[PDB]
RNA sequence: GGUGGGGUUCCCGAGCGGCCAAAGGGAGCAGACUCUAAAUCUGCCGUCAUCGACUUCGAAGGUUCGAAUCCUUCCCCCACCAC
């Protein structure tokens, strides 16, 4: 088997979850959000700034989205978010609604209401 | 300062005495090494002015008669390294404590570099961590983003553990070499020129150890001096 | 006989010594016997007539056996005789 | 007339210069060149790195070259200088060979022999 | 956050405080056997590789006439838990 423990919370990575949406009243697939996120990341960020803010996209269903940062610097990652200008054929609108710690608060500040946990579910029942 | 890279010819070396370079190791990733190679090691080392230490390395066999043969061919030359993506290989690697540096945990495993009970584990047993480069050079964008989080996962995990650190090119042709105030500036612009000068201290103590190791008759440094009672 | 192999299990006890480097500036330079050894200390005493408490760990030792002179760390002296001589592993990485 | 005034060095831009080489026995146009290091300086910096450390050639006959940069940030235009791999049929090799102040400086340190100036003469003469 | 446990030869696995006591099996090498090979048996079995002797029972310290074993500490490896 392959596998890698967790770092413990003293020495892992700090992260921060963004909330935001992709406005068009065209549709995207996840794979070219994650396609394009990728390239402006690069576009503002380089190889040093890719490596420095960790970036990963963790959801996309609607066209709301959450992705992932580090904690000292999601300044950066929304001034990545504001550079993108065309794809293609056409632009796609990023917006940000905020930024949290979690998946259940930043789920409810702005995105819905409920709180899901489906994470759990897939791994003991699957 | 010491690179880590294969001979193909001679204008190659030269070139490198001319910039900075003091010495460097040659890199048989092979299971087929005999004396000639080494001879044309000596003769191209001899050829301007420079001093070169030889290496074997491995790929991909088995677990811990894997570590008796790797033990059995470590006998013969001066340095070696074990590569693979694989934990249960690397979990035997750093604990055999014998091995001087150990590379490639980002390219075969793609998820993460170095684990803590791996990182504790090789502070235990006094194993180093090489880290190559020929791996930004033959990848992508987000390949290069994904590969320099893990670099510098690893950075933070041999930080905070004092492990010792290896940079090198790990070069293949003429032109894959680089410079060393090159890799002093990107260690510089990773996070710190102290720990970037460090690794390149390490990488010179490491090789001067083993020298000083396997240049006379020293057992678990252990020094004799003139006038012998050797059998 | 005494074999600079051995010598990190044989008795040092009769043995004329010499230390070459320590951390401490006073202790370079003498020359002398080993009377007794604790598990990190020589007792040496000096042609001059000077007993000293040398510490093991702090500095390398210069053993004078029949004709040889071997150069060896006290940190792989660590120990008393007594469980050095029933099985001791050091290894020592000075990086 | 359309003039600018340069700034007092208390207000300018500190800046060094690089003197490199691009080693290849293959040959190229300093057009080729300003591209092939626009397209690694983005690659390596961003929007944000390129406003930050300023890139820009300023000579190149012979595969050497001399580029202009910022004081602070000569070590991030090296690493930006390291991550050449390909450029379209085949590499080219980009190797430092220091850094000074002046192009009289860093063209006896490791370029040439003597000092030139050409700047003054072709102001002066045409 | 929690309970019941395990770490011994290249791999799966036993072992009263005591003479490599280290059951072993598979593996490697050699012998034997066969036209060749499989299977069975024999010795080395980690080393010298004929008897025999020494080292390793996760690591350190301590008890003892003497530690795989008894005590303490440091570790890791399992199994299962959100409802």
């Amino acid at each position: 088997i392959e596998m890698l423990k967790t770092l413990p919370p003293t020495l892992r990575e700090k992260k921060r979850y963004i909330a935001f949406k992709i406005l068009y009243d065209e549709e995207l697939k996840e794979g070219e959000v994650v396609n394009l996120i990728r390239k402006a990341v690069l576009e503002y960020y380089g190889s040093w700034g890719t490596s420095k803010a960790n970036p990963w996209l963790v959801y996309y269903d609607f066209p709301y989205g959450i992705l992932r940062c580090q904690r000292d610097n999601v300044d950066y990652v929304k001034a990545s978010l504001i550079l993108i200008r065309e794809f293609k054929e056409k632009p796609v609108n990023i917006i940000c609604l905020g930024v949290s710690g979690t998946i259940r608060k930043a789920k409810i500040k702005f995105l819905g209401i409920k709180k899901p946990k489906r994470w759990f579910v897939i791994r003991r029942e699957r | 300062r010491i690179d880590i890279n294969r001979i193909e010819k001679e204008e190659d070396i030269k070139l490198l005495k001319e910039l900075k370079w003091n010495g460097f190791v040659f890199y048989q990733y092979d299971d087929e090494f005999s004396k000639d190679r080494y001879e044309e090691v000596k003769a191209i080392a001899e050829s301007y002015k420079l001093k070169v230490y030889s290496g074997v390395k491995i790929k991909t066999e088995s677990s811990k008669q894997l570590r008796d043969k790797v033990k059995k061919f470590r006998n013969k030359c001066h340095i070696i390294l074990i590569e693979g993506g694989v934990l249960k290989i690397n979990r035997a690697a750093v604990e055999l404590h014998d091995v001087d540096i150990l590379s490639t945990p980002e390219l075969g495993r793609k998820d993460s570099g170095i684990d803590h009970v791996l990182a504790r584990l090789a502070s235990n047993h006094r194993v180093a961590i090489e880290l190559n480069f020929k791996t930004l050079l033959n990848k992508d964008g987000y390949e290069r983003a994904r590969t320099l989080l893990f670099f510098r996962n690893n950075l933070k995990l041999a930080k905070k553990f004092d492990v010792p650190v290896v940079i090198s090119t790990d070069a293949e042709n003429k032109y894959q070499i680089k410079n060393p105030y090159d890799l002093r500036a990107f260690l510089n612009t990773l996070v710190e020129p102290l720990y970037a000068k460090k690794i390149m201290e390490t990488a010179y103590k490491i090789c001067d150890f083993r020298d000083y190791l396997m240049r006379d008759n020293v057992v678990r440094y252990g020094v004799e001096i003139i006038k012998e009672e050797k059998e | 006989m005494i074999t600079p192999h051995n010598i990190l299990r044989h008795e040092l006890i009769g043995l004329k010594v010499e230390i070459v480097e320590a951390k401490n500036k006073a202790m370079i330079g003498i020359k002398g016997k080993v009377v007794d050894e604790t598990r990190n200390t020589l007792v040496i005493e000096k042609e001059d007539g000077r007993e000293v408490v040398i510490p093991k760990d702090i500095a390398v030792f210069l053993f004078q056996l029949k004709g040889c002179k071997v150069k060896v760390d006290g940190r792989l002296l660590i120990g008393r005789p007594e469980e050095r001589l029933k099985k001791k592993i050091k290894i020592l990485y000075p990086y």
